[PDB]
């Protein structure tokens, strides 16, 4: 990565940090920030580092190729190039391929962070492995929200674990997680919890809930 | 298209 | 974080620390200094990067946003917004959105923690998410102050480690905890203990009181 | 902490290892050096860090707090306050509750410990933490000096090291313990052993004692 | 509201 | 290694996660990438370091020193040696042997790569490293992509996963691999899914194949 | 002569 | 310690190598060596520190405590002190408390160490501390070189290295570890080694005579 | 270590490294190459500091110990000193026994290895021990190339695999190591592989064979 | 009260 | 005299 | 007085 500018490589730490949430996680919401965090002023070659230590899941691993293509074919569409020799004082525009890392050079993605103005070649790239990264943890949910019902014998503080983890996965709009959040849930809970939630009002807040049915 | 999981970020 | 004044990302081992504490000790009082351990200097990117990052206890989370957004609101009703192009030697002033870092960019909080005189987004998202993190513990602790009371055979140690963790859990005002300190402690011991500690007085220190019923 | 003058947030492995210290050790005597030893440079705010990431033993947690005070109140009672704005040039002196850290900013610390000439806060907090640390091991300890005697099985290597287990558990005056090394430490032993240290005279070392009685 | 779980900070 | 420029030694952490991976991994694909990420900005020694510290595997080893044999006397031929005293204001030339550090000091292989303009002679070897891996890599693979045909009880997500871990492992052009995906993937799929898999189309993408055979 | 392993390097 | 000069304070996994190494090893002669290297640099203060988190084996450390005793009578002995008040331009000489760290403090030490010229009280005492472990270590020592004998099934590589261990252990100077190698080692040998060490001849290195008696 | 030029101390896990390095693995001869790599830039007293705390191998010590002084009277030998007071502007030269770090001070060997021009004595001092070393690890393998022969039912891999470890154990030159794999890999593999050996031809790469035999 | 532990601190 | 064990070295 | 365990220091 490049911290305040001086640029360092990918640590061990941080390699087996990856790797290991991947073993162990998956692709669990939670594999997202982890890999955000694991990757702070990160250049696209260090991304790339990232995913490729990966073994197995290569399905995955292969969907995200796609969508890190798509992005890019994207960005080149939306910034044409001009033919023209590279002025002494300045540098070339980054293409598609570039911002991935596949045809720049380390020290052109380098220069492209810390040019003044800067171009941030490795939060672009970033956001698209975010991008890849939130189709594969919405499919690989095993769950759906409408299918979240309290039981019988079930406490209410694990039923909305449940709820919202389920709800993390999905990844919908927040006006219809609004909507899941002010219907489902007080919908999908045992009588008695339910009769009580209904008695205490639309417009409660989760701890007024959890507080109400404990 | 996906909203992502950072419910604080 | 932003230590003395350079930024550097939050480390690993940062992380793992703060999701190995949240597995263990689940909502534990400790838990709450560790937090503000693993944070110092964060700004809110660190922060929010260290809530995304837990898996699981979805709804303590949830209420934990609650939280945040209340804080969130209360902090722009007393703040109002000025419209007018922001000057060249100046900044603007951060938003609710801002200090929680949902609507502000890295460099805007760094700007922000930088500045002379200083703006501490940093610490003032820290303490809203404390507040959060206080509530949440004391919905979860499992017991109460009033049903500690010694045994027969248990020794008076013992008794006294009990009672000032579900004290600790509480989270009553000093002035409550010096009542239920002065009342129940000597209050709900055992009939030997109890009838010494009557006999040693009202202003006795806790050593007096543990070396007495030693 | 601050180092040759930088300030640094409390590492995590010194945190974890802090938090392990306690768990394992519980309150053995060398869990005083070592807390000394995790705690080099540290500001009030990092010495109640480690002291807040205390889960348990809240009776010597509480005891600890009321020594604290009590060293508090006699700092403030030694320092007058004198009333008058702070000049320009100048910062004002700490209370009792600004060495705890419980009333003081982390720059107030820092400017306090980096002044010229240097208050240090972080020095004084951590020696009234020594002090209720020195009462806590010393009523913790389950054994006497007087009940240390070698068996007549039992070589002297493993009494002299149970011998100077208890007396450096018990914290007594250097005399007294001088006192106690004169007296117990031959009186106690087993008889063949004894008579031997008897010969040996009354100003032997140790190192003869135990070579003697090999 | 709570006082916080600090007992010394 | 050289990081911005100051020469570091290979850390202890570094060549214990080389060797664990050797260990684990043994030669998987994933292992290649790792190895470039515990090498960045590595100096011909620290490329020989993590090479000499291979336990075991000799014969892979010994491939590998073919491998690097071969484009050491490619580069000598594509780089003839002139004859004469170095200038004191120049530095010579390296030969192949240079490259791979067999024949070139610490400061040579530094001067080389600290020098305006550069001398890459650590990406170089480390390039020639790449190929004999990659060589080493395909030769020890145990499948061929023409074997992975999904099981009348098996989940698409698995075969895909086997059938582009043996792709990765094959290391073909990306044509060929562009059509392995497109004829033998759909082709050696379970007759339903085979089925609604030619019904998808021909320019699918995989989340569409995925989703479809879900 | 192989391709590599690095899918998106 | 104090490195090239800046000064640190102990980290956390030196002191719990320390520690790890005395629970482990005890006290083995490569004992003195990794406390040596535990404490390159370092104050007095972080030498008390290693000593004072040593749990248990509290005879050996009295006995190192008499030791460091006698090595500071003895250094004030060869020091007397001059009357007189400090020079603004000059620091005052240490006594032997002060190299042990009990009557100085750490700026103290840390200006003697860093002054022109420098007074090494660091090393002074960690040379006094080692003479106190080579004590220890050879009290210890539960062999002696006279009791190594080769047995009759036993290889001459097991025996020499049971030969150098005791060897090491008993810490005899020079010329008298040379006796003990040029008589005792080909003496106890087993009868048919022993003939043919007498047949290498009186100046045989080691090597030919391990390869000898192969 | 002194690295680019600022000294530091050698580091508690290249220590823990180094001990657990000779405790796994013996004298393999990858420990040669990853002790090489514990001691880059290490000064002689870094190198004492990594043999003297090799636990037990005192034979293999004390034949290191034998070639260290073969090689120091050498130096001697081949460097005779040359009487006269040591200029204010300029420094001794080392002998043998202040390479070895024995006879020479910490900064004397600072104040070597960072003159103009400079005096490397840790990296001769290195070569002598990695020479001590290779006669140890050339002893000390149980092997011989002549002994290793292809089984009817072995895969070529694994023979090569065993051919190669012993190959490098025996450490000849490498004409000789030439000699054997052109002569003693062929002729020692299993009838079947032997003849497709014999058929593929004198001039055929390790490649080549292994993919024939595969 | 209490002298400390520390030996030789 | 051994050649040492640093195949790449 | 005992030399010390260092044999090669
Ligand atoms: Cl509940
Ligand atoms: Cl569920
Ligand atoms: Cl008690
Ligand atoms: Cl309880
Ligand atoms: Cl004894
Ligand atoms: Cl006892
Ligand atoms: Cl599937
Ligand atoms: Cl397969
Ligand atoms: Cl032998
Ligand atoms: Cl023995
Ligand atoms: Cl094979
Ligand atoms: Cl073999």
């Amino acid at each position: 990565p490049i911290v305040q500018m001086v640029h360092q490589a990918i640590s061990p730490r941080t390699l087996n940090a990856w790797v290991k949430v991947v073993e162990e996680k998956a692709f669990s919401p939670e594999v997202i920030p982890m890999f955000s965090a694991l990757s702070e002023g990160a250049t696209p070659q260090d991304l790339n580092t990232m995913l490729n230590t990966v073994g197995g899941h290569q399905a995955a691993m292969q969907m995200l190729k796609e969508t890190i293509n798509e992005e890019a074919a994207e960005w080149d569409r939306l910034h044409p190039v001009h033919a023209g020799p590279i002025a002494p004082g300045q540098m070339r525009e980054p293409r598609g391929s570039d911002i991935a890392g596949t045809t720049s050079t380390l020290q052109e993605q380098i220069g492209w962070m810390t040019h003044n103005p800067p171009i941030p070649v490795g939060e672009i790239y970033k956001r698209w492995i975010i991008l890849g990264l939130n189709k594969i943890v919405r499919m690989y949910s095993p769950t759906s929200i409408l299918d979240i019902r309290q039981g019988p014998k079930e406490p209410f503080r694990d039923y909305v674990d449940r709820f919202y983890k389920t709800l993390r996965a999905e990844q919908a709009s927040q006006e219809v997680k609004n909507w899941m959040t002010e219907t489902l849930l007080v919908q999908n809970a045992n009588p008695d919890c339910k009769t009580i939630l209904k008695a205490l009002g639309p417009g409660a807040t989760l701890e007024e809930m959890m507080t109400a049915c404990q | 298209s996906p909203s992502g999981v950072f419910t604080f970020g």
